[PDB]
């Protein structure tokens, strides 16, 4: 059934159409409502942080075929800006599942990828969005191919004003009278400002199949992007003349090359990432002046090269080795130096009986001048049932993360001689699947993780090391899907994790009312629901998101101005497809809190309540 | 499946020579709160603004002056300074429309200075009008690191430093709203006082490794009033960041963090050996002095993400009281 390398691993897979159901989704909208992982994100178009298994956003790897994509200074990888529609296929490794493929992750691994077509001839696909607040989105494909090349162009581009009216319940407006003096106060209904955003995006594929066992590829990807920082619930007076501005202009390529045989096959792959940005930061003032107050430029050139095998002694025993290399050539304007990577793993994966199955993975690093200690890892699995696909699994691993290129090399503050995070993780859970004669398809999982972080790097007055921390709790998923009757289809996916992450280290100074307790902006709880109903030509699509409270202090003390509420959030989409001559029509509409909440997800950022969204999608239909 | 968030008032009567504590809160955070403290009873109120008026404070208080019943509450990152009644805590006006304001100083009933950070202008706004009224511009200063933090008037002149990437003091003539004449000090002054035989007081911050100034060593000086000069100097060896020098009631003692808790006098020499307070694994963030006794308050910041906690301390350095209030108390002024 499983394949040799999916030994004993814990993941969890986005099929095409979760990551193809909406041109305005990025992946920050995909894992908010497809997967237990906590997103931190005060918005559509804003800066998205990834919590997974109770960690910070530094413990999740993500990789771009196969190239790592976290921005080396800082660490992390802001997830709203990969439009969904770019990405083709998309797995989620969970904690010791991510040794297999990276280094330090020491929550997970995020494994991003672009997979060939199979068009015959030409075609093209365009989809317009149009929605509240002057939003608007387009999307353009173009692709070729006979039966050698597989030439594909994507365009993404996305706009609007973010000029929604909320309701302001942190700030109160006074009204004078001749003399200056409050006579009444009222709770205004403003806007957000500042908040505007443009965002384009290109993608270009190019691959080539040999038919006798030797496949090509490039993949070209470029980003211009050019957003506003928003105003705070918290900010006083009309505010004009005042202007943020996040430019940030990216290339990222990868050449791929794999050559299969018989029972061996190796792939060669290198690639290039440049990255440029820019913070502004503007007043007006006088007449038509409009001084500076802060400016900020950095380069980033990366090269990539990887090189992996795989062998099979037998259809029961594999082998596979692969090194990777990373150069982060840094240049940031206003140091200029980098760090050199290097990754090498060596994997046995073993069948002895039928029921049974082993796998071991050693893999070493590098960063820069700096070796790490060996990272074992043990895998196992057993069927306990072949009747109801009850199986088994167990992991354990040693995993170890390196300080960012920030915490080596920054200006004020910039303590080369740092050490390595270290965590130590064991995972153990079940699985089933009761297929049944074309009635319904019900199957689940359900495991635990216990996971000891030390030496987690924090900055406080500047890298201090310290902050031991223990991650540990239960994750849950299921998949139904039922046909009522011969025309009426019902699909339940729900995803339930209960992750809490407490900090064991010695209380710092003598009041310190952190010890034993949860870690700021991690919830607790965590679930997603989505329904998708189909009759015919239409569709009805439900998601549900829910966050238990996310404490802002450390010590989780109550807080007039610092509290949180649970999230709750629904989305509801009605999509219905028409057949023409000469093209396929498409058109869905979306609502956005179908509820109408006036809620807060992340501290003084105010968030739009109902808002809506309607797209059209023409497919050209020939010879 | 809802969610939800609103406020409500509160009549809040305080009475007694309480103490204001201003919370800075974290940065992008909104969370700046005020609190209260009763040295009588021993009993601290917290987030005192939000509780009587049901809205937050702000982000990133910094300072606050009290003049009469009425408390000038500066709000660094919100561009914004309230009014509030000392009595009640319920506000009485609000100034707007400023860029990152950190000090305010009233020369007169009519007329006030304010000074920014990421400026090279001083505002000027009328404390009854609420509206700016001119600018002060400091010469060979840039928006890109215009800074000017404290304000000590002398006569009919006004003193203030520039630290932010800065060396240099500043005296303004207050007829005429000009500058008239410069000083130059150590790298990054922090903080400046006037003692009671008219000798200022500022400190120099170090410089924090890998600044565009480059480090220097942490210095203390004693400019004098009348003329300028230097007077004298003082050194404290790197690796340190003292700050917060700021005096007693009466004028004639001083008092700055520098790691162990230090006093020192005025009219005296070099710097003494035995601190106030040694060091008890405390991360000491800022402090006060009460005119009324003379207990010593102060500020533990621990981890900057957390409640702080303020110790009192008796002139001898007894232990008195201990009590929690917002994150990061920053400033401290007497009712
Ligand atoms: C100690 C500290 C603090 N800082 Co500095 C001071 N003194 N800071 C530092 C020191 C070390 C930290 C560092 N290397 O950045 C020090 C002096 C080097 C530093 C640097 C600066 N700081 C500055 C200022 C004035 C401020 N700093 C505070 C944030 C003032 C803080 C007070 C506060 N109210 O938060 C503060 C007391 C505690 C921050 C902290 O660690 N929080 C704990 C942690 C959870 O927070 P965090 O968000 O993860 O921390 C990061 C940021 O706060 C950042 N940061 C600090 N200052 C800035 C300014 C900007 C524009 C940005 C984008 C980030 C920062 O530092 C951390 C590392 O990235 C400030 C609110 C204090 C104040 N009231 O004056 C104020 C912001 C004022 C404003 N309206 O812009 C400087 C201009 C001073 C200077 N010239 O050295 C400078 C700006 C950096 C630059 N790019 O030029």
């Amino acid at each position: 059934k499983r394949p040799m390398k999916d030994i004993g691993v814990q993941q969890t897979r986005f099929d095409s159409l979760v990551l193809k159901e909406n041109i305005a989704l990025s992946m920050a909208d995909i894992l908010t409502f497809n997967s237990s992982i906590f997103v931190k994100s005060y918005g559509r178009a804003t800066l998205s942080t990834v919590s997974f298994r109770g960690t910070s956003a530094s413990h999740t790897q993500v990789t771009w075929n196969g190239m790592r994509i976290n921005n080396p200074m800082l660490g992390m990888t802001d997830f709203s800006m990969i439009p969904s529609y770019f990405i083709d296929d998309a797995s989620l490794l969970h904690g010791t599942s991510s040794v297999n493929m990276a280094g330090g992750g020491l929550g997970g691994l995020v494994k991003l990828s672009t997979v060939p077509a199979h068009q015959e001839g030409f075609g093209m696909q365009y989809v317009q969005g149009i929605g509240s607040f002057s939003t608007f989105d387009e999307f353009l494909q173009l692709k070729y191919g006979d039966k050698h090349w597989q030439i594909s162009t994507r365009a993404v581009y996305q706009s609007s004003p973010n000029d929604y009216k909320y309701r302001n319940h942190d700030k109160k407006e006074n009204i004078y009278d001749d003399k200056y003096n409050i006579i009444e106060q009222y709770y205004p209904i403003e806007r957000n400002r500042s908040g505007a955003y443009k965002d384009l995006h290109i993608l270009q594929e190019v691959y080539y199949n040999t038919g006798k066992g030797d496949r090509f590829g490039l993949n070209a990807w470029y980003t211009d992007s050019n957003r506003e920082l928003a105003l705070l619930t918290t900010d006083q007076g009309d505010l004009m003349d005042f202007e943020n501005r996040q430019r940030e202009h990216t290339l990222r390529s990868v050449l791929s090359w794999d050559h299969t045989r018989e029972n061996w096959k190796v792939s060669a792959r290198g690639g290039y990432v440049h990255t440029w940005l820019a913070y502004d930061y503007k007043r007006d003032l006088g007449n038509g002046i409009m001084a500076t107050m802060t400016r900020s430029r950095s380069k980033v050139n990366t090269f990539y090269g990887q090189l992996d095998g795989e062998y099979f002694f037998s259809d029961k025993l594999l082998l596979t080795a692969g090194v990777s290399a990373h150069q982060h050539l840094v240049n940031s304007l206003d140091f200029d130096k980098g760090r050199i990577e290097l990754s090498g793993n060596v994997s046995l994966k073993w069948q002895p009986v039928n029921r049974l199955g082993m796998s071991l993975v050693l893999r070493g690093e590098m960063f820069g001048t700096k070796w790490a200690p060996v990272i074992p890892a043990f895998f196992v699995d057993y069927v306990l049932s072949k009747r109801g696909n009850i199986m088994a699994k167990a992991s354990i691993t040693r995993n170890y993360r390196f300080p960012t290129l920030n915490d080596l090399y920054f200006l004020p503050g910039g303590n080369p001689a740092l050490n390595n995070e270290s965590g130590f993780t064991y995972e153990t859970g079940l699985s089933f699947s009761v297929d049944k004669d074309n009635v319904y398809t019900l199957s689940g999982s359900a495991s635990w993780f216990d996971q000891h972080i030390n030496d987690w790097i924090i900055w406080l007055p500047s890298p201090v090391n310290l902050k031991k921390v223990h991650a540990y709790g239960v994750e849950v998923q299921a998949d139904y899907a039922v046909a009522i009757d011969k025309a009426w289809k019902l699909g339940l996916n729900g995803t339930f994790a209960w992750t809490p992450s407490i900090n064991e280290g010695e209380p710092t100074s003598k009041a310190d009312q952190s010890v034993g307790k949860q870690l700021p902006y991690i919830p607790e709880y965590s679930a997603t629901l989505s329904g998708r109903l189909t009759y015919r030509s239409w569709g009805l699509l439900y998601k549900w998101c829910y966050y238990s409270e996310r404490y802002t202090m450390t010590s989780n003390a109550v807080s007039y101005t610092g509290h949180l509420p649970p999230y709750l959030m629904s989305n509801v989409t009605l999509e219905k497809g028409f057949s023409l001559r000469w093209a396929d029509l498409s058109l869905k509409g979306t609502v956005n809190n179908l509820f109408d909440e006036e809620y807060l997800s992340v501290l003084s950022r105010p968030m739009p309540g109902i808002n809506f969204e309607f797209f059209i999608g023409i497919t050209p239909k020939w010879g | 499946c809802m969610k939800w968030d609103y406020g409500k008032m509160e009549p809040f009567r305080a009475t007694g020579d309480g103490l204001f504590i201003m919370n800075e809160g974290n940065f992008q955070y909104g969370n700046a709160t005020l609190s209260y403290y009763d040295p009588e009873t021993k009993k601290v109120e917290n987030e005192i603004f939000y509780r009587a008026n049901a809205m937050k404070l702000g982000d990133v208080a910094q300072s606050m002056i009290v003049r009469d019943t009425i408390g000038w509450v500066v709000v660094n990152n919100s561009h914004v300074i309230f009014a509030i009644s000392t009595n009640t805590f319920k506000e009485v006006g609000r100034i707007t429309g400023l860029t990152s304001p950190r000090y305010i100083h009233f020369i007169s009933d009519e007329k006030a200075y304010i000074t920014q950070i990421w400026d090279y202008r001083i505002f000027i706004v009328n404390p009854k009008t609420y509206q700016i009224t001119g600018y002060i511009e400091c010469p060979d200063m840039t928006m890109e690191t215009g800074s000017t933090e404290q304000m000590v008037q002398y006569g009919k002149y006004v003193y203030v430093n520039c630290w932010s990437y800065q060396n240099r003091i500043l005296k303004i003539d207050t007829t005429t709203d000009k500058v008239v004449d410069q000083l130059t000090v150590g790298i990054q002054p922090t903080s400046l006082v006037m003692d009671k035989n008219f000798k200022m007081w500022t400190i120099t911050d170090g410089g924090y490794k890998g600044s565009p100034y480059g480090y220097e060593e942490p210095s203390l000086y004693r400019i004098d009033a009348e003329t300028f000069k230097i007077e004298k100097q003082f050194k404290f060896q790197l690796g340190d960041a003292p700050s917060e020098v700021q005096l007693n009631g009466a004028g004639d003692e001083l008092y700055w963090i520098n790691k162990d808790i230090w006093r020192m006098s005025v009219d005296e020499e070099r710097v003494p050996v035995r601190p106030f307070l040694k060091y008890r694994d405390t991360k000491y963030y800022g402090l006060t002095v009460s005119p009324k006794n003379g207990d010593v308050y102060v500020a533990d910041a621990i981890d900057y993400q957390q409640q702080g906690m303020i110790y009192r301390y008796t002139e001898d350095g007894e232990l008195v009281d201990e009590f929690y209030v917002g994150i990061i108390p920053g400033a401290f002024c007497w009712k």
